């Protein structure tokens, strides 16, 4: 029914393992850049948005790749980001979401160690309405509905009426 | 203390669109005034005529069918709806304010379509019967055939269609 | 030395509106002139004629039935009210302003909900008597009915009533 | 859930201008109200009396030599066109919406020439008979002559060329 | 005195209530007869009354209300009876109702040009025999032609000068 | 009763459906001639029905429909024949037909000015003599001026004073 | 050299409001013209009728009680006031300008009470007589009734009321 | 592909403005339309009546006094002017669109001129001829005299002309 | 190569305003044009009626007494005024643009003081005469009275006046 | 009646040990990250609103979440903050607050000790009424009121008259 983070981090290291086979690792939290055409998923920020009027929690994530690759193949890196850029124009990802908005794409000094020196860091921004909706006002089912007169009125004899009923 | 609204429900004839209304705008009721001064008095005081015209403005954002269908219907007051609200103040006592409403859907606009926004349908319904209940209890009713302006129970024209017969 | 406002309530019939209140406006209190150039003159001066119409619009931001069912009345002048502010200068002395009003609430405006703001209602009376009272004393005293026109205590039309017999 | 529009395709005469069409603006379709307080009423109820005309207003941003063709012409209702889109929403079920529109093209507007920008010209199409098919079936269905005023499937005004003779 | 004006109308023709199409009414406008009379041994002349004239009490509706358009030209003239009620409702609540029976020919319909997105107005005109208004249900004004009743707020204005005519 | 107004119109000429062009029309002002009768006994006048006067229709082309032109003047007087249509949409969905067979002469073509850039608006005028009109398909109106029929609601209203004529 | 202005006096009669009167507008004076073209000419000369109206706009922030019970007295030319201006050019010649005026006070506008910030009052009055003298010698004198419109000494209606006998 | 603008050159009489025109506007074309609801119909049909006015508004930056001398003139369509223009698209395809139009030069605007800025003097002529030529051949070809209206090469008022006898 | 001013003056009568002149704007020239379909036409030809009035307005930032005397005068054209420009473009070749005007002084329009800030009064002349040289020579030379409308020296109201007897 | 911030420390402290059983220790102000799943709150801070009409000083405060958590586990710290951000939709605290406003959720770079590497801030905003209402004006209670007439009138004989009297 409704989504999941680990829904959403399932769908997206599913879907660009068979978009990108250059491509040879896209963990969505992994480290260690151990070879050379590897894609790190990460999370940058996720924030508020208009509130729809259920119990769902607007929130549009800004969703990141970072695509690990050593120096002296930038032109190799901007073929992989070319080819992430290019998913993202429809991607719903197939879990009933809005479809992502790209945002950028650019080469990015990160804190983190630099013996892969050369990354590009791809960000998008997509909608998540997270949770259940919750009713509040009413909760009186089809079963429960009698409806009387004026002179079938009274604690002394009841409504002797249902609403299916004959026709 | 203030109520900040927390949920928000929208019916058009049971079909729940809980979830995708953005935006919403219950009628402002207006009293048909005048600025009135006779004889002897310089201000003007200002008389009750009536209401004016009352429009309400959601604006969902989909193709809908289920909204579009209420379009340019031959008889007015076939588009009737049922908002649901929850305003939520004073140590979490949300009170349930629902605005049902009824009258002829009598704009549908689409806006511009630049090929990747989203979709923002906007609607416009020229209210006929508007009946607002804040807490279970009853606020305004305003039926504006036959004449049924009430106020919190009390019908203000009780008074007036005794003397029409109506 | 200018005056910064630190108090403001409202009341409506006696229910104290202390708080929320975000918004208030005092009717703008307007002279009907006219340009009036007759013969022996070149640029025209301005005449009386008497006030113009007087909207007081105050904007709570809660569902309050407290105030909502002053709407539609079958009477005008129902509807009172009583504002009290506080403005304080000139080294703590806040002067007590207080700022009575009547009339018919010629309109309730909820505004857009767009689910998860605050409830913001709009409203405006189309003020009959109105009574500004600055640090105890008079300073503006409006009946429009009866013409009782007043500034400061003394009644600006107790010329005219004398002529007209009221 | 919103639904996200994706794709965009734009007809004149079959030629498809799949690509540079940025902004297009289907006809917001208007019901003729008149606020209408008879005798035993208070606030006015609104009546129908047809629709209000339809401007579509497109804009491409090229000198096109297919689009341009169409202004002017002796009769009304040559310029057709077929806009076709897709709102994707609710697990990549894009719904094909297509807007298939007829009538003068009653405006070319080339903008200002800053010497370096683009075009963006603009237009602007008094429709006459204008189709809305939301996933292949029919939603608006607007022939204003003959009186072919149709809502999803059903004329609205099969009642009316009865009593009329059409 | 408090401010008072009209808010709301009401007609009806032999009991069917017009709740529903009435744009418009109108009351026919009681008028004196006045001939002006100057004479020897005055000057700016003095306005006897002769009389009243016709009273036509136009009004419009913009249906097909054929239960109105069923008394225009009958055989029997005077026979189109109906009342044009109407409330004041004042500045201090309690409205003062204006009720006016009529009874007279209906000598006019006149419908108006079809513009064909715009209203009918099927405006009307009676030239009414019988006529009594009633203000808060006290008299004010019952005007019969024939058989000499005129009397205003309840006091017969004529009777002086119809026990001498001997009718 | 509902509000009801006037919505869509037509106009039909020996069958010939005027569907395009007819900006606007005119139904027939009936209207009593009336002699204000004030005489010995009485004031007030009291509006004696003598018959009805003239009947012109007016409408108005903006086409060259000549299938309008062709029937001014000619030697068979009460040889146009037409019908004016129209429809009462009301509040409550379903329509309430008005239509108005007439059959008179057209008495008046009148072209107005051609300001070139504005409409031609083609004004008419038929003096009619037969006139019928209907409201939901039940009569309401037979108005024949020779031969003396004038039946209001079907039933006749010169039937007794035309068995006395012995017409 | 331009002139910064310096200081501002404001009286209303007499009483010192020197501090707080932040903004005051003194009246633009606009000839009454006329776009006249006759026979013999193409494009319009522009003729005098005489002055438009006078309104002079300053806005103290305070509930005063000694500029509020100027409104609606019986008699216009009752608040006077005199304004003092200092404009500051060409090594510290302060000019003294002065614009004393007098009219009906036509307006009193207190504006909206927030609950925390300063009044802002404001003020309109419209003017009659109007005198500016920039430093010390006249420049305007325009007295409307009596037909007074001077201009740096001399009476621009001396021709006029030796014609009208004034 | 969209169509980027690379040159525009502008003509007055021949001499060369190439260069020194920032901003050119050619006049936007509209139909004098009618929302045209006759008996048998319910939305209006729009009727072309013709065209309206054309305004072409270009603003050179210079006292030019080879544009400034057209102003005014005794006759219309004496200042006449060549635009030349250049879109950009599809693989290096500079489509040479010109638009020569012919009418009064209506309005000649200086701006403000606060002593320093560039000039940007302003321009409008009430364009009578208008020929607009796109990639050589024609497109729109209005003269508004003799009744001319040609669209792509056919001419939309050749059967009115021999309606008309001209 | 655009033409950036560099030099500004204004004179009034003779007194150099040179400095503190911030704005200017001369006259827009309008000719009054009327949108004109015959019989044999579609599109309205545009035709001459002579000019629009013209407004010159500068705003100096002074207490003047050198140009406020100058308002509200028994003659008109009696305030005249010459603007001197300086546009610097072509390798310094400075063309020297005079303006010089004559005219009632329509409005002399002060500021808000807001004690502290610069003057800035403004004006406006309605303007009779007026006569632009760029480069020494003559552009625009507008007498209404007389009719002698004369672009670069030729009078093109030449042929009205032999046909007027003036 | 009122609130106080000790009053909403322990609120906030009190629900979020019952929604997040996964969350260790949620301490307002603790140090020292003993173990894997903790989460600190703070206080970033307080700024000014839109004052009201009483004494209450109108205050939103940047409240300020921190999980802490071993670097490794940046997926098992988004589940942590995906769990506060759905909580603050409604929330109120059970205090008469007005509902908390959710503002972002990223992760940072803190100026503490970085042992326990991975931290993410979620900081919300909640408006506070803090204090007593404070009257101003008038403090004459129902007690005291007499209402004389004109000739009892006077300091000589006293206006004998209570406003609760006889009926």
């Amino acid at each position: 029914q409704a989504v999941t983070l680990e829904a959403l981090y399932a769908a997206i290291e599913q879907v660009l393992r068979e978009r990108l086979p250059e491509a040879q690792l896209i963990g969505f939290w992994p480290g260690v850049p151990e070879n050379t055409p590897a894609v790190s998923l990460e999370i940058a920020e996720l924030l508020p948005e208009r509130d729809p009027g259920t119990g769902e929690s607007a929130l549009l994530c800004r969703l990141q790749a970072r695509i690990m690759v050593p120096p002296g193949a930038d032109r190799q890196a901007v073929s992989i980001a070319c080819g992430i850029v290019r998913t993202l124009r429809e991607q719903t990802w197939n879990l009933s979401l809005q479809p992502a908005r790209f945002v950028r794409s650019a080469v990015d000094g990160s804190r983190e160690e630099l013996k892969s020196l050369r990354v590009w860091l791809v960000e998008w921004t997509q909608s998540l309405r997270l949770g259940d909706p919750e009713w509040a006002w009413e909760d009186q089912p089809p079963g429960s509905l009698m409806l009387g007169f004026d002179p079938q009125t009274g604690p002394g004899h009841e409504p002797d009426y249902f609403a299916p009923e004959a026709l | 203390i203030p109520q900040t609204l927390t949920n928000t429900n929208l019916f058009i004839d049971g079909v729940s669109f809980a979830g995708d209304v953005p935006s919403l705008t219950l009628p402002k009721l207006a009293v048909k005034t005048e600025q009135y001064r006779a004889g002897g008095m310089d201000a003007p005081v200002s008389i009750d005529m009536g209401l004016e015209a009352m429009e309400a403005k959601f604006s969902t954002n989909g193709a809908r069918r289920e909204a579009l269908n209420f379009f340019g219907l031959a008889d007015q007051s076939a588009f009737n709806g049922v908002f649901r609200g929850s305003f939520k103040g004073q140590k979490g006592a949300s009170v349930p304010v629902v605005a049902t409403l009824r009258g002829l859907l009598k704009e549908v606009d689409p806006g511009d379509w630049k090929a990747g926004e989203k979709a923002e349908f906007k609607y416009a319904v020229a209210v006929s019967y508007y009946k607002l209940e804040v807490d279970g209890r009853e606020v305004y009713e305003i039926d504006p055939v036959n004449g049924v302006r009430a106020i919190n129970g009390v019908d203000q024209l009780a008074g007036m269609r005794n003397d029409l017969g109506l």
